[PDB]
């Protein structure tokens, strides 16, 4: 199945979608009319092939001269998020979901673009240093200007946890330079390994009916989670618990046996880990309606995740913030005040109850899930929408 | 490395409409 999952970030209204149409050709949609114009709430799902021409993005050797065919080497998933600053839980949510970064910048706008700046930041904080950088809307940029936007860039990236991270000039359009970039994700890029015995946990992203408009009754389906692993293969046929629970004010957590395990285009016995996968269960569709199984941690039963409200937080911050131009002074966290926590997949409100040196204590005013210590990205409210401040771990 | 990068750049250059 799915080997490891790679995720896209770059700027609104650059081609993250188009770039992923020229590496795969699966579509992420742009859909609920808004996004068919504009830009995408969900993540946007590709599947692209890794078979090398060795004596490639289809299995036979026909093309590249040589007759000997195309030799198997990885099958790749895209993890594809909204790249506004209004949206950004999604973003973060994919990022402790991920195993590998790719950038992607403008020729003709700036290298000091406010949206790109915060999503490397996000990424260097999560653990997400190979980053593969592309070069995007250069079929539109002089022999010149585009050297000295590389050159700019590079003189950017030198401060930053990336210190020499590949770039890469393609047209997502014109379908040109890709190659390099396929080359790279075996090279620069190799999978971080994902055993059997570490403890099964699913971490949810996305929420799924498959109840077509039309059907009868006397032929169903169930609930269909959209989630990925990073430890343990889920196998057919066994139970299991969804750990934030479900709202009375108390949570319960639900309980679902597997009707499926599906990956790639065709339903599998089994789900090893490093991939995003659809699972079917025999949960409700009603509960899969539309974005309801967002950001919940997955379990086998006989298993104990804890639901936390009060939160133990080691916080470390910025000297000046992220999602802006004008990158504003970090002035000290203020006390009884919603900043929005996001704990691998959970975008939660938060109310700070004390402020110490490096360590903070919350009030979650939705429950969260911590089994291990769990990484977390922090964001706050100071011009309207959300801005990045800094990012903590549970200490417990 | 940005000269790695310098010639896949040139081949673009090179194969454009």
């Amino acid at each position: 199945q799915a080997t490891i999952n790679i995720g896209t970030i770059g700027h609104v209204a650059h081609g993250k979608s188009t770039v992923v149409r020229a590496i795969s050709g699966v579509q992420t949609v742009r859909f609920k009319d808004e996004l068919e114009r504009n830009i995408t709430i969900k993540l946007g799902y590709a599947n692209a092939k890794i078979y090398k021409c060795q004596e490639e993005i289809s299995p036979k050797c026909q093309r590249p001269g040589c007759p000997g065919r195309y030799k198997l080497v990885r099958h790749v998933s895209f993890v594809d998020c909204p790249g506004h600053d209004i949206l950004m839980s999604t973003m973060l949510s994919g990022a402790a979901v991920m195993d590998a970064a790719l950038l992607l910048i403008a020729g003709n706008e700036s290298c000091p673009q406010p949206q790109t700046s915060e999503h490397l930041a996000a990424i260097e904080i999560m653990k997400l240093k190979h980053v593969i950088i592309l070069q995007n809307k250069v079929d539109l940029m002089r022999e010149e200007s585009a050297l000295e936007h590389q050159k700019s860039i590079l003189k950017f990236i030198r401060g930053t946890i990336a210190d020499g991270a590949p770039i890469v000039p393609i047209s997502a359009q014109l379908k040109y330079n890709i190659d390099a970039v396929n080359e790279f994700i075996v090279k620069t890029i190799p999978v971080p390994p994902r055993d059997f015995m570490i403890s099964p946990r699913l971490i949810v992203i996305r929420s799924f009916d498959v109840n077509k408009p039309g059907a009868e009754i006397e032929d169903l389906k169930g609930g269909v989670a959209g989630g990925s692993i990073l430890n343990g293969v889920f196998k057919l046929g066994d139970e299991i618990e969804i750990r934030p629970g479900i709202v009375t004010i108390q949570c319960k957590p639900i309980f679902s046996n597997i009707v499926s395990l599906f990956a790639e285009q065709n339903d599998l016995k089994f789900a090893v880990p490093g991939g995003l996968i659809g699972v079917g269960t025999k949960v409700d569709p009603t509960l899969c309606r539309a974005d309801r199984l967002v950001g919940q941690v997955v379990g086998a039963k006989g298993h104990l995740p804890n639901i936390y409200t009060d939160i133990e937080i080691n916080y470390f911050l910025l000297r000046r913030l992220l999602g802006v131009k004008k990158q504003a002074k970090v002035r000290k966290l203020e006390p009884n005040e919603v900043l929005m926590v996001n704990i691998g997949s959970t975008a939660t409100g938060a109310r700070v109850v004390a402020v110490k040196a490096d360590m903070a204590r919350l009030q979650l005013t939705s429950p969260a899930c911590t089994e291990i210590n769990e990484k977390i990205a922090l964001s706050r409210r100071i011009e309207k929408h959300w801005r990045l401040i800094g990012w903590a771990t549970i200490k417990k | 490395v940005g000269l790695p990068y310098s010639e896949l750049l040139s081949r673009f250059f090179n194969i454009l409409r």
